[PDB]
């Protein structure tokens, strides 16, 4: 399965970094610290090609992890899940790892294909974890930059 | 936990040689495998990040390749300064682990060790203990076998070996094998010998002495 | 430029505690993960612990899990390691290292030596390794000095006050059953020089202030 290596920055230009074994946080980084951005492997999965939506999976290129959405106490939750890197990416990716990549207002939105109207989100505040959210004050828009280095 | 193994344990390389050393992971680690160089009593330094990516300031002769479980570090034309320990480390998952390392040295012509045996001094055994030193001097390769004979009987668990780092000029090693015995045990026997087996010797070399003769 | 400087290593009794420090400069310390990596004498590198950039999380190797505590102070650009229940196996050079994206250890400190022992400071006993009577005409003879039973490291050895350097091999120390160090320093010389040239090994052990100048003569 062919995928693209990228970094993601929210609509407030906050970069995404690892803060734990299974956690990401969003914060503004100085230009010289741009290399700290977590590297995603975005793969295109077999699925629902509705007008303006494309099914994707988001792996961490440098870890045996994928973003997935599950329920915890009736609440849709984002998590980083350990996988065996040799079996991934899969064309038929498991439902929990599927995100609908939405292109709107020249930006990216990642909706859980498991939880409609739930998106990969960041808070306005500095250095808070990345989560599943979406009235409201959550940031759901991102820009994708390609990895060259 | 992910375990990393490195092959070989020791590598002898002629300067200007293209050399390749391996690192194997117990599980698939993608490309999250890093290479480090470490000279003795020196801090390690990063050589290659994420299997095959260059690190600023590292000489272009260092190259990495591989993915999944099998990884290689290439030295494209080894230079004298490249004799060092080479470690791989994985960052795919916690806990983070290092491989056991590969020691790379400078190949030169086989050199037989010059063997010398030294009985304990009179001043030593006065304080209750006796030391028998067997010196293997200026040899190549590092591989040498030292067996202690006490009245044609083989010894065990009472000797400690020490090996110098590879000489920067003659590319040889020297080794000491120190047999420790109580004053009493030393006074019980007559013949003390050390037999040395090395590639440079057609037949092993024995160096002996009769106690106080 | 990136600089990492460890401090705090030394001799500690087993069961007791010690704090290591690592001061950083030349980079935004508050956005990089920091690590401790150790190396026991003559052994491989062993990863000890990680602390993420903000210090809200950390991770330890099983070998140190529960006995060790990794921490940081982003306002002072300092990384810490608190070691408890220290044992003989914990004797190692401890390096601090920055990681890139929780990946490679891109910058390393110089290392700090931690010695875990119940041994008391002691100067060595210096014995001669007398040149053999079998040393032949126009041949080489080996002689030396057995520097035995000292603590802690290091001892230094020179020959003829550093006048004699070619053919000298001062061996790395080996830790004995007793918890004391021992090494030998040898030199190869012309067999014909044995009567005309004087050979003295100069042993120096600063922790006990022991200076010994031993004459190495053929036995009679
Ligand atoms: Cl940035
Ligand atoms: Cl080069």
């Amino acid at each position: 399965v062919r995928s693209l290596n990228c970094t993601l920055r929210d609509s407030q230009q906050k970069s995404l970094v690892m803060s734990g074994p299974y956690e990401l946080k969003a914060l503004h980084l100085q230009g010289q610290d741009m290399e700290q951005q977590v590297v995603f492997s975005m793969s295109f999965v077999q699925g629902e090609e509705s007008n303006d939506k494309i099914p994707v999976a988001l792996g961490l290129k440098e870890k045996n992890l994928y973003l997935s959405c599950v329920l915890k106490d009736d609440k849709p939750t984002l998590q980083l899940e350990s996988v065996d890197p040799k079996n991934y990416p899969k064309k038929k990716m498991e439902k929990r790892f599927v995100f609908n990549k939405i292109e709107i207002n020249n930006k990216l939105e990642f909706e859980s294909a498991q939880f409609p109207n739930w998106y990969i989100s960041t808070s306005q505040a500095e250095n808070m974890p990345v989560f599943l959210g979406g009235g409201g004050q959550d940031i759901t828009d991102f820009t994708m930059q390609f990895v060259s280095s | 936990e992910i375990v990393l193994t490195q092959s070989p344990d020791f590598q002898s390389v002629t300067p200007k040689e293209k050399v390749t050393i391996t690192c194997r992971a117990s599980q698939s680690i993608g490309s999250s495998l890093h290479w480090y160089q470490q000279k003795p009593d020196q801090s390690p330094k990063l050589l290659i990040k994420y299997a095959s990516q260059s690190f600023s300031g590292v000489p272009s002769r260092f190259s990495g390749s591989g993915s999944g479980t099998d990884f290689t570090l290439t030295i494209n034309s080894l230079e004298a300064e490249d004799a060092a320990a080479y470690y791989c480390h994985q960052s795919s998952s916690l806990p983070f682990t290092f491989g056991p390392g590969t020691k790379v040295d400078i190949k030169r012509t086989v050199a037989a060790p010059s063997v010398f045996i030294f009985p304990p001094s009179d001043e030593q055994l006065k304080s209750g203990t006796a030391s028998v030193v067997c010196l293997l001097n200026n040899f190549y390769p590092r591989e040498a076998k030292v067996q202690w004979k006490v009245d044609n009987a083989l010894q065990s668990g009472n000797s400690q070996e020490s090996v110098t780092e590879q000489d920067s000029k003659d590319s040889t090693y020297s080794l000491s094998s120190t047999l420790t015995l109580s004053k009493a045990d030393y006074e019980k026997h007559k013949v003390y010998a050390c037999e040395v087996t090395h590639q440079g010797l057609s037949s092993p070399v024995t160096k002996s002495f009769n106690r106080g003769e | 430029q990136v600089q990492l400087v460890e401090s705090g290593g030394g001799v500690v009794q087993p069961g007791r505690s010690l704090r290591l420090s690592c001061a950083a400069s030349g980079f935004t310390f508050s956005v990089y993960g920091m690590n401790w990596v150790r190396q026991a004498p003559g052994k491989g590198l062993e990863w000890v612990a990680i602390i993420w950039y903000d210090g809200d999380n950390q991770y330890y190797a099983d070998s140190v899990k529960g006995r060790f505590t990794i921490s940081r102070d982003n306002s002072k650009n300092t990384l810490y390691l608190q070691m408890n229940g220290l044992r003989a196996e914990d004797t190692a050079v401890y390096y601090c290292a920055r990681d890139l994206r929780t990946g490679p250890f891109d910058y390393w400190g110089q290392g700090t030596l931690v010695t875990v022992s119940s041994a008391s400071t002691k100067g060595p006993s210096v014995f001669p390794l007398a040149p053999s009577s079998k040393s032949t005409s126009g041949g080489t003879a080996a002689l030396g000095c057995l520097v035995k039973d000292y603590f802690p490291e290091p001892v230094t050895v020179s020959w003829n006050s550093g006048a004699l350097t070619s053919g000298v091999h001062t061996f790395p120390a080996v830790l004995q059953s007793s918890g004391l160090y021992s090494l030998s320093s040898v030199v190869t010389v012309p067999s014909s020089s044995l009567g005309t040239q004087t050979y003295i090994c100069n042993v120096n052990h600063k922790p006990s202030n022991t200076k010994v100048d031993k004459r190495v003569e053929p036995k009679s």
